């Protein structure tokens, strides 16, 4: 499931990647160095 | 014809030029299938000269649309590739081929 | 139809011991942030990736 974003590459040296989560509404959103990536997840069970 | 999805590191300016050798490290992959050929496991660069028309059209077309150092995810159609009857005994008929290439070629 | 063979590398993973979850109200307001650093490339160690 590729995602279009600027600076497309694998995990190069000297890079930052991160994420954020909300337990209220299921929303898993990621981000990289410089700008965020254009893709999230949602609508999943969270019973664990 | 060819729709690459390149990867950043490398020169990205020195394109191939006609009638010269092009080192590769191709690793084949069938569409919704398995690996069938590769050179990294074989440990050989697989030198070949563009222009003589010996390699498949899709591979040389994808190599034309890139430059030194950059990795890519090449895609090839059945008509461009073997897919009229297929390479006998390994590729089935009407195939759709995938490749990805790295190189340290001279020019 | 027949079986297939190929070489394959490990895939392994580790975790911080940082447990969260949506309880019935004591969920700690569901908000944390990641951060990673890598200082290498090694695109092809031996064979695959």
């Amino acid at each position: 499931r590729p995602v279009t974003s600027p600076g497309q590459h694998l995990l190069a040296p000297e890079d930052v990647v991160s994420c954020c989560l909300d337990l209220s509404v299921p929303s898993i959103s990621f981000r990289i160095n410089g700008c965020p990536v254009q893709g999230v997840f949602e609508a999943f069970n969270l019973d664990g | 014809g060819v729709e690459i999805e390149t990867i950043s590191p490398g020169d990205g300016r020195t394109f191939p030029k006609k009638g010269q050798t092009c080192v590769v490290h191709y690793t084949g992959m069938l569409q919704n299938g398995k690996k069938f050929d590769s050179s990294r496991d074989r440990n050989k660069p697989f030198k070949f000269r563009i222009g003589k028309q010996e390699v498949i059209k899709g591979f040389e077309e994808g190599a034309a649309q890139m430059s030194l150092g950059q990795r890519a995810k090449l895609t090839c159609t059945p008509d461009v590739a073997y897919g009229a009857t297929g390479h006998p005994g390994v590729i089935p008929p009407n195939a759709t081929l995938i490749f990805d290439v790295e190189l340290l070629n001279l020019e | 139809l027949l079986l297939q063979t190929n070489l394959i590398n490990y895939v392994t993973s580790i975790r911080p011991n940082i447990f969260v979850g949506r309880a019935e109200g004591s969920t700690q307001y569901g908000k944390w942030y990641f951060e990673v650093m890598v200082d290498e490339v090694v695109p092809f160690l031996t064979a695959q990736a």
